[PDB]
This record gives structure tokens, sequence and C-alpha cells, in this order.
């Protein structure tokens, strides 16, 4: 069989810089490397087809080059909506292979993570349980620290961090901070704060509620 | 207008099997070869096998021998694929994709099936609204969101007033936790929307087919 | 007496070629290639050889010594062996009809191919003809086209609905009628090789020096040709490339077995005919040794010959050389390689040298084919026959031509397939296994091994009497028990041959050996006395 390897599974561009994919076969395959292009969410996209050649409804701005064994798929001009995991494939031997994948990230300027808190609702009371909420808003990079506080203490157990795929209109990351309680417990505190520490600032971003009805 | 529309996500027992359906569109569909690509979660595609329309004509892969089985009618145009003996591994996303003979690209492919394999319960999502506190800050913008919490398996979508307008939506990838999902959803709307007209947020779960609806309340 | 000995040779190198010539045919240039490159690459030349030394070789001396012993037909040589036997002489007659059914139409399709060579520009190059659909796409055209399912090519379309015409049938239940260009082909043919037989074996001595020295020239100039071109590397690679995992089936050995068999041709009654025309006291060992070594490494070179041009065709499209070379068959040279001849620089040459060299690689060994049965006839009917020879090779001539017919139908390639894999194959093994099992265990491997002492002036060696005892018998027993095991499912241009199509095949193919036990039969109830008596007579030579 054939062994399709990208070496690099992640790489870093800008919005307008020149990025390019290496793509590296098992054994010679002259002309025979398509590549294909899958946002998040979605099925893959064909957009080079035998090295060079595009295919029908694809833009200028994707050009293909290589023959024999390595292979690169450059990008012009990288866009906003140009964030996907690209993938190379060879088509002449059976079975038809693919390559590992290189998710192309967007980098830009810092962004500072609007933050947001919130209470658990009535609905959730009724159930018996409470969740306080703690939203990061458009920021950049993901490496960001969370930091959460009942009544003043560090809380550290009941927190969930979930971190989204970059944004395909202004390249910002957005992360979600739950505390899960239950509610005997959210009824002997009041005012919650949750921070988060990132490089935009020094000093970390402090939101905080009281239950007594907001 | 090339279309290849597939069938829904799966939930099923292992040791079970699972067909999964493709029903293709814009073209001639006894033109071209179907093929059938699995795509596990954080991993890279892999060709299952392709079949002839004309006479059935099946090629598989040596790793997909007596594991996918694919079939074809003509009558609806319309592909097959059935899966026998299924394991935690076969829980991924199946494409079914359009492909000629030469040179062998797969030009089209369809939307995705999404299966789990797993004998965990089907359990509906419990939905709590998000609201912003009374106390806080009316800003230019004010950010909306609802609460997803405990469904299986990942099969679910939260909409927003029916798709209109979601230009500042961000949707939190699901997490699992006790066998059971958990995600999360915002929306960044202006001051001037808000409480004013009716932002409902709408979660579905094909799994379970249930559909639950909340509206925002300050 | 009123006749009292045969003729002879006029060179030892008349005949020296003319069984080299006849070894050596289509089989060897394309079947060893394509069987080498699926199995194992060239992993696949160690069970060639082994199957040959312990296999082929053996059977191929033995069968070519006991014709220079007794110089007589295939017929009467069982007269003076094994007389119940003698039916075999008459079965591959039979055998032979069905053969020679096939094996020159194949001929025929070349002759067409080559008449229609001396154009400048070839029809298999352009799609603008009468017989081409509108799925017809052909190179010179537009850029980025891209295949499909109901594409066809110019090659394609030429052979298939034109020269063989097969489109005009839905299969062996509905094939007529009659092509009568390929008639006319495979009259020319009917008629190129009565006059290089009906004088004898003085002709076919003389005839078979351009036939057999040919296709080496034009192989040598299809090599360097082939060499020349860009990527023609891949077809080597894909070539030579050694599969060692192959060789732990027990399938790719039957199939070096068999292909080693057909290739030898022996136990057929030809080189029974060949030998019988020769020296007494002149060497056999050397001669058997030195024409295979050739007919093998001729096969050898050939796989070069062919695989530079599959590369080359490849790399023009695009890789997986088995993807170009997935049929195998005619196809492959009338189709693929022709397809790639259109597409280089003096193509008519190419072309020309090439269809003649197919039609050289055929009729040399079409030649023997007649030769070796008209001589065993001649021998059994000695003085009631050979009145003329030109009367008989005639009578034979003409009735194979009519033999062939039902083959130059537009639904006759399918006959080709049912005819060559289901019919004349098992049979011929079968009657090679019959003969292998009778100078082996009736007449005596010792007694036989002293009339080579009688010839050669020395006993043959160990190392070939074990094989001649035990080996041969078992490595035809083993092709045969593997196909009437699992017969092949049979399948050409798209078409998959009906259940019943065995059942045709294994009809054709009992009718030809009728003879031989029915002959037991006969003479076990003609010899009066016991029948331990009669089966004495008929085991004991005469
Ligand atoms: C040469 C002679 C002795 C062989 C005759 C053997 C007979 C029994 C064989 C030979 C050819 C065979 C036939 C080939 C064609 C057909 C047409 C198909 O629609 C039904 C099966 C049928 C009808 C087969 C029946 C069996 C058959 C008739
Ligand atoms: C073996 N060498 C390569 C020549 C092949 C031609 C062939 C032959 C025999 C009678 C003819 F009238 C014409 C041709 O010689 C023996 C033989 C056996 C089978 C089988 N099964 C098939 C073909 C033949
Ligand atoms: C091309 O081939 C298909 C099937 O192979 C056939 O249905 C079609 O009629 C052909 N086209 C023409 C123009 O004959
Ligand atoms: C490329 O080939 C396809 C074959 O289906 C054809 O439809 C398409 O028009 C071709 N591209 C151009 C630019 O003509
Ligand atoms: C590869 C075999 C070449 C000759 C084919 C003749 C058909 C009979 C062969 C039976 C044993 C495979
Ligand atoms: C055993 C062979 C039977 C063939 C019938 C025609
Ligand atoms: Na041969
Ligand atoms: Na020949």
């Amino acid at each position: 069989d054939i062994v399709m390897t990208q070496s690099h599974k992640f790489m870093s561009t800008s919005v307008g810089d020149r990025v390019s994919i290496t793509c590296k076969a098992s054994q010679d395959v002259s002309t025979a490397v398509a590549w294909y292009q899958q946002k998040p969410g979605q099925s893959p996209k064909l957009l080079i087809y035998s090295a060079s050649y595009r295919y029908t409804g694809v833009p200028d701005r994707f050009t293909g080059s290589g023959s024999g064994t390595d292979f690169t798929f450059t990008i012009s001009s990288v866009q906003a909506e140009d964030l996907a995991v690209y993938y190379c494939q060879q088509h002449y031997s059976i079975p038809r292979t693919f390559g590992g994948g290189t998710k192309l990230e967007i980098k830009r300027a810092d962004a500072a993570p609007t933050v947001s808190i919130f209470p658990p609702s009535s609905e959730q009371l009724t159930s018996g349980g409470a969740s306080v909420v703690c939203f990061l808003n458009n920021f950049y990079p993901k490496d960001i620290n969370v930091k959460w506080k009942i009544d003043g203490s560090e809380r550290q157990n009941g927190v969930l961090n979930s971190w989204t795929d970059q944004d395909s209109k202004d390249s910002t990351y957005s992360m979600s901070s739950t505390l899960t309680l239950t509610k005997d417990e959210y009824e002997r505190h009041n005012s919650y704060t949750c921070e988060a520490t990132h490089k935009t600032s020094t000093s970390p971003i402090v939101k905080s509620f009281n239950r007594n009805e907001c | 207008e090339v279309q290849l529309q597939q069938s829904g996500p799966e939930l099923v027992k292992p040791g079970a099997s699972v067909k999964i359906s493709c029903k293709a569109s814009g073209y001639t569909f006894t033109d071209y070869y179907m093929n059938w690509v699995k795509q596990s979660h954080g991993k890279s595609l892999e060709w299952i096998g392709n079949i002839n329309p004309n006479n059935g004509g099946t090629s598989y892969n040596q790793k997909f021998k007596g594991k996918a089985t694919l079939t074809v009618d003509k009558s609806s145009t319309t592909a097959y694929m059935e899966l026998r003996s299924l394991t935690s591994e076969d829980s991924a996303v199946y494409y079914c994709t359009r492909s000629p003979v030469r040179p062998y690209y797969f030009d089209y492919w369809g939307q995705g099936t999404t299966l789990t394999v797993s004998s965990a319960k089907t359990t509906p999502p419990s939905v709590y609204p998000l609201a912003p506190g009374c106390g806080d800050t009316t800003g230019s913008s004010v950010t909306l969101g609802c609460l997803v919490k405990g469904y299986f398996p990942e099969s679910v979508t939260v909409t927003w007033n029916s798709g209109s307008l979601s230009s500042s939506v961000h949707t939190f990838p699901a997490l699992l936790q006790s066998g059971l999902y958990t995600m999360s959803s915002s929306v960044t709307v202006p001051s001037s929307t808000w409480p004013s007209q009716t932002v409902t947020c709408s979660v579905a779960h094909p799994a379970s087919s249930t559909t639950v609806d909340k509206k925002l309340e300050p | 007496g009123s006749q009292g000995e045969r003729e002879t040779w006029g060179k030892k190198v008349d005949f020296l070629l003319s069984v080299i010539g006849y070894a050596v045919d289509l089989g060897n240039v394309w079947r060893f290639p394509y069987i080498c490159a699926q199995n194992g690459g060239g992993a696949f030349l160690l069970p060639y050889t082994i199957m040959a030394i312990f296999g082929g070789i053996p059977l191929f001396y033995m069968e070519l010594a006991l014709g220079q012993y007794h110089r007589n037909g295939c017929i009467s040589i069982w007269r003076k062996i094994c007389p119940i036997f003698k039916g075999i002489g008459y079965a591959i007659c039979i055998i032979a009809f069905y053969i020679a059914s096939y094996y020159n139409t194949i001929m025929a399709w070349a002759l067409y191919y080559l008449i229609s060579s001396f154009t400048d520009q070839l029809p298999w190059t352009s799609c603008k003809n009468s017989w081409n659909t509108g799925n017809c796409t052909n190179y010179f055209s537009e850029d980025n086209i891209t295949w499909t399912l109901h594409s066809t090519s110019p090659a394609e379309e030429f052979y298939t609905r034109h020269v063989l015409q097969i489109h005009r049938s839905k299969g062996l239940q509905d094939l007529g009628g009659i092509s009568w260009q390929l008639a006319l082909c495979i009259m020319l043919i009917f008629t190129v090789i009565y006059f290089s037989i009906w004088k004898g074996v003085k002709t076919s001595g003389k005839v078979v020096w351009v036939t057999a020295t040919f296709p080496y020239i034009a192989l040598s100039v299809l090599l360097v040709r082939g060499a020349t071109l860009p990527g023609a590397w891949r077809g080597v690679l894909f070539y030579l490339k050694p599969n060692w995992q192959k060789l732990l089936e027990t399938g790719v050995w039957i199939d070096a077995a068999a292909q080693i068999f057909f290739s030898l041709g022996p136990g057929f009654g030809v080189l029974l005919a060949f030998a019988s025309y020769n020296k007494f006291n002149n060497n056999c060992y050397q001669d058997a040794l030195v024409t295979s070594v050739v007919n093998c490494m001729t096969s050898f070179v050939s796989g070069f010959v062919i695989f530079t041009v599959l590369g080359y065709m490849a790399e023009m499209r695009n890789e997986d050389v088995s993807e170009v070379a997935k049929d195998a068959g005619p196809s492959l040279l009338f189709i693929t390689y022709a397809e790639a001849i259109a597409n280089m620089p003096a193509s008519t040459f190419f072309a020309i040298i090439f269809f003649l060299m197919l039609i050289t690689l055929g009729l040399d060994s079409s030649f023997a084919g007649l030769e070796g049965v008209i001589t065993a006839v001649l021998d059994e009917f000695p003085h009631v026959w050979a009145k003329r020879r030109e009367r008989f090779v005639l009578a034979v001539v003409i009735t194979c031509f009519f033999g062939s017919l039902v083959t130059l139908t537009f639904g006759g390639a399918y006959v080709v397939k049912l005819l060559e894999e289901y019919a004349t194959g098992p049979a011929v093994l079968t009657v090679a296994l019959i003969e292998a099992v009778a100078v082996s265990w009736f007449y005596g491997i010792t007694q036989f091994c002293r009339d080579v002492k009688e010839m050669l002036g020395f006993s043959p060696g160990w190392f070939w009497r074990i094989c001649w005892v035990a080996i041969s018998p078992l490595f035809l027993l083993f092709i045969i028990a593997s196909f009437l095991m699992s017969p092949p499912q049979l399948r050409l241009f798209q078409y998959n041959y009906p259940y019943w199509s065995i059942i045709l095949g294994y009809a054709i193919g009992t009718s030809s050996f009728i003879c031989i036990p029915t002959y037991i039969a006969y003479r076990l109830i003609i010899t009066p006395g016991t029948f331990k008596e009669r089966i004495i007579k008929s085991i004991t030579p005469e």
C-alpha cells in the first residue's frame, strides 16, 4: 500500500501571507496528487487534482505543484474563510490513501477576551441543581488561564473548560468555563466571581454577580 | 446542483449491524463510481471501497474486507453501505463521495453520517436558559446563551430564531462525562434588540427525536 | 519391399530452429510477463524454473527421445509400445481440430491489423470513424478530460467494434453470423501454412528460418524503442519487484507449473514427429536443453519488451501499471500496446513490425501443430496415404477452416476463451498425464534408459530417471487436480460467462478422448483368450 505522510500536523500563517503545505509519498507518484479542503463541521472539498490542475469552482488563489514524491499546495492570499484542514491524497494505486492532515491556523494580533458571567436559571433550580457559567469571547491566542472564585476562595473542582475552533470571520478563539454545583450548596453562597488571565493584560479580567436576585 | 444526501445519525449497540443510504442527484448516476470514506474523530480520511452502479461492481479495501458491504439501486439512484460486527472503532463519521474512473478524484461529497456504536441508553438533553443578571451593565452589546446538559450520543443542534440572525453566535464543543454529553451556546446581540423582540433558542436531539425550545428572560 | 525408409532433415539447424519456432508463440509474449508480474514479480523466477527442471524439461526430453528412437507417428508409436493406448494418437488429433479452430483466428486478427497498418494515419488513433461511438475519446484532443464509466478509447473501439465486431453479439447464446473479412484473413493464413507443409519437412524446415528469426529482431527493435520511452522504469520495477509472500501461496506454484507446461508443449506428439525425422546417433540431451533454455529466455526478454512500453503508458497516464494491465488477454496487445504504439514516432513502422511479429509468432507454432498430426496419420496409414502429401494436408487445412468458422463469428472471442480454457487445456494436460504414466509405468523406465543408452551411447543420469519415474506424472497430476477441483471464473469484455459454460467446455473436452477407452474396450473385446492374455498382448510391444 501507499503511505501519504504529512510531517507538519499544524501550520501557522497570517491573513495575506503566503502559505505552503508539503506532502510526502511512499514511492514515486509522478503527478497523481489531489488536494482537498475540509472546513470544521463540513465535508471535504476538492481543490486540486493531478498535482497542478485546479477543479471547477475553485478560486485562483489556490495552486498546486510537484512531480514525484514531494508535493506542495500553495495559497497566495490567505483569507479568514480559508480556515480549514487540508488533505493530500494519491490517486494511482489501490487502495487510495490520504495524508495525516494539516490544520491551518491563522495568526493575528492579540484580542481582549470579553468575559461574561451567568447565574443559574430557575428552570435548573427546579430540577435541583445550579451551574454558574463563565464565557470568554473573542480573544487570541488559545492559551489562557481561567480561575474560579466562589466566595474569594479559588474554586478548582467542578470546572470544565471548553475551547472552540478558530473563527472564520475575525480569527478569534472562544472558550467556556462551567462551574457545576448543587442547589443546596448554591443557596449557601451569594456573590460568585470568575477571572481570566491572558497575555493581553497583566491584570486578570474579573466578573462577579450576586445570588440575591441580581 | 450535484447533491449527495446521506441518512441521519445512527446509535447502535456493539455486535449489531447498520445500513447507511446515499441519494444522488444533479448528474448521470450511471456515469460515476460511488465511494465511501471513513473519518474517525480527529483522524484522517480512510477509503473503504467503491461500487459500479451499472452492475454493482464493488471494490473494497483490504482493511475493510468483510467489514463493509456496498450495494446500489438504479431505480432511485441510491447507494448503500452495511456494517456488521460493530465496535468502538467503528464510531466515526462516514461519507459517500462521487468519483470518475480517471483521474480518480472525489469531486462531490455527502454531508456525512455520524455513527455511534455504544450500549449507552439514549438520554434526552436538559435545556436550561442562560440569561444575564438584572445587575449586569448593559453596554453596546449583550451576550445571551443556552445550556444543554446530559444527553447521548453526540447528536444535538442548537439554533437561534430559525437561523436569523446568527452573525455572532459562538457554539461550544460538547464534553463527555459519566457517559453523558454536556455543551453550551452563546450569542452576541446589540442592546437595541433585547429584551424588546423575541429571542428563543431551539435545542434539537435527533437521536431521541426531542426538540425543546426555550426563550430568554431577564 | 514397396516402400523402405522415411525422409530426414536437410540440416541440424533447420529442425533445431523448427522445434524452437513451435515452442515459441503468442503465449510466450504476453502470458508469461503478466503471470510473472502478478505472482511475486521477480520472485516468480524461482518457482518457474523449479517447475521446469523437475517438470518441464524431463517431459520435453522424454518426449523428444521416443520420437528419434522409434521414428513413428503419434499413433503408430503406441502400436510398438502399448497398443491399447493407441487411442491417444487419435485423441490428440481431435484435440488439434479444436485448437486449430481458434489458434489461427487470433493470427487472423493480427493480419487484419497488419493490412490496416499501411495507412499514413492508423485507424485506432482518431475517433472520426464509421465504427466509433459517441463515447470515443482520444488524445491530441482537449486537455483536462476525465474518464467516465462508459467512456472508451479509439483503440478499444477499433478492436471491439470493427475487427472483432463483438458488439454485434450478446454472448455465446447469440453470436452469429460470420465476419467475411476475418474469413478472408484466416483463408490467407490457411494458405500460407499450406505451402509451408505440403512438401513435407523439406519446406517446414526452410519456412521456419524466417518465422523463428524475425520475432527476436522485432523484439530487439521494440526493446531499444521501449527503453528510450520516458517513465519506462515503472513497468520494469513492477515487473521485477520481489513479493516473497506469494511463494507461501500454493497457487502460484501451480500457475508456474501449468505455465511451464504449456510453454513447453510436450506430450502432444509434435516433438515426437520432429524427432522422428533425425539422425539416430544424434544427441537429444543438448537439443532439448538448448531449445527450452531459449523458449524461456525469450519469454524473459519479452517481459521487458512489454513492460517498458506499458511503463511508458503508465507514465503518460497516471501510474499503477496493474491498472493499464488489468485485462489479461489479446487486449493487452491489440488495444493497450497498440494504443501505446500509435502515440510514438514512426508509428506505422512499429505497428507493422509488431503485428508481423505476432503472425510469425503464430505460424511456426501452427506449422508443427499440424505437422505432428499429419505425420501421425501418414505413419499410421502408410501407402494407403502418402499417395500425395498435398492432398491430405489440404484435406486437413480445409476441415480446420470450416472448423474455425464458429470462431470467425461476431461473438468469436467468447468461443476462443471457452475452448482455450475449459476444453482443450485440461484435455491436453490429461492425455499428457496418460502418456507420462504409460511410458514410465507400462513400457518401463529402465528399457527407456536402455534405449537412450543405445542412442547417446550412455544411460541417462539418476537425476532424470527419478524425474520420469515419480516427479513428472505427479507434476501433471497436480495441475490437472488443481484445475478440476476449482475451474476459474471466465470473464471477457465486461461479460461474465454463463454458469453452464463449464458444462459446454467439459462436453467438448470429454468428446475428444472418447476414443481411448472405447479403443481399449475394442482390443479387449477383439483379442481372444483370457483378459490377462489380451492385456499381455496389450502390454507387450508389437
Ligand atoms: C458436443 C455435445 C456432445 C455436447 C452436448 C452436451 C449438452 C448437454 C450441453 C452442451 C451445451 C449446453 C447448452 C448450452 C446452451 C444452453 C442455453 C441456455 O439458455 C440453457 C442451457 C443450454 C441449453 C445448455 C444445456 C446443456 C448443453 C446442451
Ligand atoms: C506449445 N507450443 C507453444 C505451441 C502451441 C500451439 C499448439 C498447437 C497444436 C495443434 C495445432 F493445430 C496448432 C497449435 O501446440 C501444442 C498445443 C497444446 C494446447 C493446449 N492445451 C494449445 C495449443 C497448442
Ligand atoms: C456510450 O456508452 C453507453 C454505455 O456504455 C451507451 O448507453 C451510450 O449510448 C453510448 N453513447 C453513444 C453516443 O452511443
Ligand atoms: C474539465 O473536465 C470536465 C469533465 O467532466 C468538464 O466537465 C469540464 O468542463 C472541464 N473543464 C473545463 C474548464 O472545461
Ligand atoms: C496458465 C495456463 C495456460 C494454459 C491454459 C489452458 C487451460 C487449462 C489449464 C488448467 C490448469 C490451470
Ligand atoms: C465428468 C465430466 C462430465 C462432463 C459432462 C459433459
Ligand atoms: Na512456449
Ligand atoms: Na511460433
